[PDB]
């Protein structure tokens, strides 16, 4: 039935319009080349201490030897340390030693250049952005049984769409989740995924594309580039036997190799 | 547009020049006079003058310097140096 | 080099487990070699009788001493006007392939005069040079002559805050052009002897660029670097002899999870496929076309996506590391000051 | 430049009180612009130890605003960095330096295309 009747039984001559090519749909017909890659898709919405600590030893040793030089400064020497790396200012002890006021012009300022590295590693933490994902694709162990994890979720594909065809082929078990996950409207599922009457859908992923190009507010996000997916194209189909093929091939080899596509 | 490192810098944007235009010379008392001008408006109210400048230009384009605040801090030391002359004559 | 003598060798890798699944599904014995040069195919004028022919895999093909060209085969407008053609397997764009103080030494000469004319105009007001001295070592770096040292230690912040902001300067904002941003690069449009970009001698994304009519400057500017094979590029690129190269995606990004200097480009453009190279009206066109469809289908592109595609293969120690050196190599000269005042006391 | 006026006014408002402060409860009544300016930009010198409760509370909101200067002058750093500018010494034809280069110290030249309409 559809736009598949037409050309069968030779009403029309050929579908220029978009349409999603399988198996037994090039059993009947002779389709062109593809031009555009439109797949499917599912849219949803350690040493850097040690080496201070290896020399805290030595500073202390030193401590000890401005003790040796010229009266209690052994766990505050501890917090000398600490305010060399900090610069708390706590009132404990006055530094009355020659040689313990000489190191600390050199730790105070390695204390300066620290903050300011780590003023920089949280700048470059601000220029990272991340993003994660909890759905890979189709190999997700979320596709194996809701009830495996805590919460039952859903997901559809359009109705009587060949993507139905393709995933009873793939899964006739996932042809039985999705009997009780049906649905009726594209944008009709849009709407029950902006509100959370949908969880996840299964969809041509180029669509979603132009759709998530023009989302208010780019909440709903793909996943991925089709790499868990069928990855097909968009050819133009026609009747077999008909002359017009090589030189519409021909057409679609000019057309892409121009830049106007 | 297309320069090496965009070192030689423009001034303005045609403020204080002359700010012309391209004309097409042809001899007087031409037939085409008419024609030739409504191809340019032709042309032009379309984008098609729009693409090809777009075709045919380049809209592209460090160090530290304080010179100032240490002018600043200079001017600042001989206040300083002043006020500390106050105390000294007093 | 050596063309003398053609070798029996094994083969194996992603085609031929591809073909590998076709024998399993289609009834035919093979007869498996490759190709007696390192190109795709151009179709130039040769020397006698100005007349086109075919080079490459396409010329030995169009010779009928093969059959069928089981390679990943760039699909354009004038490789189809002479031969038919299956439908397409591997769908990819392309990408390139590129490599990943004076005013503070003034402060330091600065402060010292001051430390030293602090002391020297507190003698004239109503152990103490050597107090002075370290009581100013902690202004810069943590009774009028009071009032000039909060001033001094009012400078003391701002300088640092200004070094701090100028240090977090120079590594957010300018980052080094270390990349290129694909085709609409100005320095590209007209580059110099620097930017050495090039492709693969005689292949078909050079035919590409010359039916492309708005870009005369690159293609006659590669051929001083046209080269056969891409493992000449990798080796190329690896010696910094190159500094461009176009080629596939994924190809680049298996080459990229070998070596982790290899590094693509942002930009995704001529999103093409591949397929199998084939003869005219053939019987070995229709099954073909139907196994390559249920080769489509089913998850064996999940499988060789598992054979070689799938598999891959701040920190704070760049520029404080050479400083934590120097502060290292300053403990044995302060020890070693120690034993003058030793000496002295 | 009304930001040190304030910060002036600001200053005397806090010294006025620890006046007070200590002599309800030896060397810092006067002395106290002293520490203050000086831990506005926290320079670690020993300047006096406080005593008073209430000059406590009023050292602990002050070193807020000492915290919250410091930031908002990195941010002002910041934005003057962004800040590149593009300056020219020349303006147009009406230059000063269009009349003699012997005005200026450095001879400097300038000319055009031989046989131009310019
Ligand atoms: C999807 O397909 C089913 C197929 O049963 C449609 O249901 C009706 O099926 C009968 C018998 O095949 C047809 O005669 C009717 O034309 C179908 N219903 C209508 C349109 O009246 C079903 O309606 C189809 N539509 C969707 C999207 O659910
Ligand atoms: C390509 O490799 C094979 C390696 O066996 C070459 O065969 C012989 O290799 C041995 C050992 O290196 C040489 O001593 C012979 O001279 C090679 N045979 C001859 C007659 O060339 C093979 O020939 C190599 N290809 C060429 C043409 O050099
Ligand atoms: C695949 O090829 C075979 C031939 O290699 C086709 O099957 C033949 O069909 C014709 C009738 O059209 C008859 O000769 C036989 O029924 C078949 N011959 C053999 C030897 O198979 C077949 O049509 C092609 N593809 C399919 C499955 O449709
Ligand atoms: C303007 O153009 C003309 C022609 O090129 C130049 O005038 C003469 O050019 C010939 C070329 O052989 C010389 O031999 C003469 O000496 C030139 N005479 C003059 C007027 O100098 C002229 O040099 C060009 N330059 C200017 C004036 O802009
Ligand atoms: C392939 O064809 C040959 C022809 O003799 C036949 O013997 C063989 O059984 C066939 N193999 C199959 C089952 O494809
Ligand atoms: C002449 O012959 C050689 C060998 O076939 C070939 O490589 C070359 O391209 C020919 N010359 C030209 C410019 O056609």
């Amino acid at each position: 039935n559809g736009m598949i009747g037409e050309v069968v039984y030779q009403r029309a001559v050929m579908a220029v319009g978009s349409l999603t090519i399988n198996e037994e749909r090039s059993e009947v017909v002779d389709f062109s080349v593809p031009f555009v890659e439109t797949g499917i898709s599912v849219m949803v919405s350690a040493s850097v201490w040690v080496m201070m600590f290896v020399m805290l030893l030595i500073v202390s040793a030193i401590a000890v030897f401005v003790f040796e030089y010229f009266s209690f400064t052994i766990g505050k020497a501890i917090w000398l340390l600490w305010g060399l790396v900090f610069n708390n200012s706590v009132p404990v002890q006055n530094p009355k030693g020659t040689t313990s006021k000489i190191m600390v012009s050199v730790w105070a300022f390695f204390a300066v250049i620290f903050l300011a590295s780590y003023t920089a590693n949280l700048a470059a933490f601000m220029i990272q952005e991340e993003f994660v994902d909890q759905v890979t694709g189709l190999s997700d162990k979320k596709f194996q049984r809701p009830h495996d994890y805590s919460p039952p979720f859903r997901f559809g594909t359009v109705p009587n769409g060949s993507t139905e065809r393709n995933i009873r082929n793939n899964y006739p078990y996932m042809h039985q989740y999705m009997t009780r996950f049906n649905q009726r409207g594209v944008e009709d599922a849009l709407v029950s995924l902006k509100t959370g009457k949908l969880d996840a859908f299964i969809y041509d992923a180029a669509v979603l594309n132009y759709k998530a190009g023009r989302d208010e507010g780019c909440k709903l996000v793909t996943i991925g580039s089709g790499y868990i997916f069928a990855t097909t194209g968009y050819g133009i189909a026609l009747q077999k036997g008909s002359p017009w093929k090589r030189q519409i091939d021909l057409a679609l080899l000019q057309f892409v190799g121009d830049g106007e596509m | 547009g297309r320069d090496e490192g965009c070192k030689l810098v423009t001034i303005g944007s045609g403020y204080i020049f002359a700010t012309t235009g391209y004309g097409i010379a042809l001899q007087k008392g031409s037939p085409w006079k008419r024609q030739i001008d409504l191809a340019l408006l032709q042309f032009v109210g379309d984008g098609e003058m729009e693409e090809l400048e777009t075709l045919w230009l380049t809209g592209i384009c460090s160090s530290q310097l304080d010179i100032d605040n240490m002018a600043g801090v200079f001017y600042m030391l001989a206040a300083a140096m002043a006020l500390s002359l106050i105390t000294f004559i007093w | 080099g050596s063309p003398r003598h053609t070798v029996p060798q094994c083969c194996y890798g992603f085609c031929i487990d591809l073909l590998i699944k076709l024998a399993r599904t289609m009834n035919f014995t093979y007869e498996v070699h490759l190709v007696a040069d390192g190109k795709f195919g151009t179709q130039e004028r040769v020397n006698n009788s100005n007349k086109k022919e075919w080079n490459g895999m396409m010329g030995e093909l169009l010779s009928g001493q093969a059959d069928m060209i089981v390679a990943p085969l760039t699909i354009n407008n004038e490789r189809a006007q002479y031969i038919e053609f299956s439908k397409p397997f591997k769908y990819q764009g392309l990408t390139i392939l590129v490599k990943k103080s004076t005013l503070w030494l003034l402060v330091g000469l600065s402060v010292h005069v001051v430390a030293v004319m602090l002391y020297l105009l507190d003698r004239f007001s109503p152990l103490t040079l050597s107090s002075a001295m370290w009581f100013s070592w902690g202004v810069l770096l943590n009774f009028s002559a009071r009032i000039l040292g909060m001033v001094w230690a009012g400078f003391a912040m701002i300088i640092v805050a200004s070094y701090t902001a100028n240090l977090a300067a120079f590594l957010v904002l300018d980052r080094p052009e270390e990349r290129i941003t694909g085709i609409n690069d100005p320095r590209l449009r007209n580059p110099s002897d620097k930017f050495i970009y090039a492709t693969v001698k005689q292949s078909s994304v050079d035919i590409y660029f010359r039916r492309q009519v708005e870009l005369s400057t690159m293609y006659r500017h590669m051929e001083k670097h046209n080269y056969e094979s891409a493992a000449e590029a990798i080796q190329a690129v690896r010696d910094n002899k190159l500094h461009a190269f176009i080629w596939d995606s994924a190809v680049l990004e298996f080459e990229a999870s070998q070596k982790c200097d290899l590094v693509t480009t942002g930009e995704l453009f001529f999103r093409s496929g591949f397929g199998i190279g084939m003869r005219k009206d053939s019987p070995w066109k229709q099954n073909v076309s139907l196994s390559i469809l249920k080769s489509h289908e089913n998850g064996f592109m999940e499988d060789l996506d598992k054979t070689w595609v799938r598999y891959q293969e701040t920190l704070t120690f760049e520029n404080m590391a050479g400083v934590f050196m120097l502060v290292a190599g300053g403990i044995v000269a302060g020890i070693f000051l120690i034993f003058i005042e030793i000496a002295y006391k």
